[PDB]
C-alpha cells in the first residue's frame, strides 16, 4: 500500500518535472532585488 | 486538424531508433493506391 502510494506521488512528480512556464512579472524597477513571480502550465491535459 | 476529405483507413504506429533519443511516432492514411494520402505526428518522449 506505501508502494501504491509512493508511486502516485511519483506520478505526480513527473507532471512536476514537465512544467512549462509562460510568463513572468517583476516587482519593481531594481532587478537586482526586486522579487519576480512566475506563472506555469502542464504539459499534458488537460491543462493546469 | 479540419481535413478537406474523410481520411478514416487506420493507423500506423512504431518507436523509431533510426537515432538515440526511441521516438513516438504516429500515422494515418487514406488509399490513394497510388499518391495515398496521410495525415501523421512524431513526438519526443517528454511529450513534445
Amino acid at each position: 500500500v506505501a508502494q501504491k502510494a509512493v508511486l502516485g506521488y511519483l506520478n505526480n512528480f513527473e507532471e512536476v518535472s514537465n512544467l512549462e512556464i509562460i510568463a513572468g512579472y517583476q516587482d519593481g524597477i531594481d532587478i537586482e532585488n526586486d522579487k519576480t513571480y512566475f506563472v506555469a502550465r502542464t504539459r499534458m491535459q488537460p491543462y493546469r | 486538424e479540419v481535413l478537406a476529405d474523410q481520411m478514416e483507413e487506420m493507423i500506423a504506429v512504431v518507436d523509431r531508433m533510426e537515432d538515440e533519443p526511441r521516438l513516438a511516432l504516429v500515422a494515418f492514411k487514406e488509399m490513394s493506391e497510388s499518391w495515398d494520402v496521410v495525415f501523421s505526428y512524431i513526438c519526443d518522449s517528454m511529450l513534445i
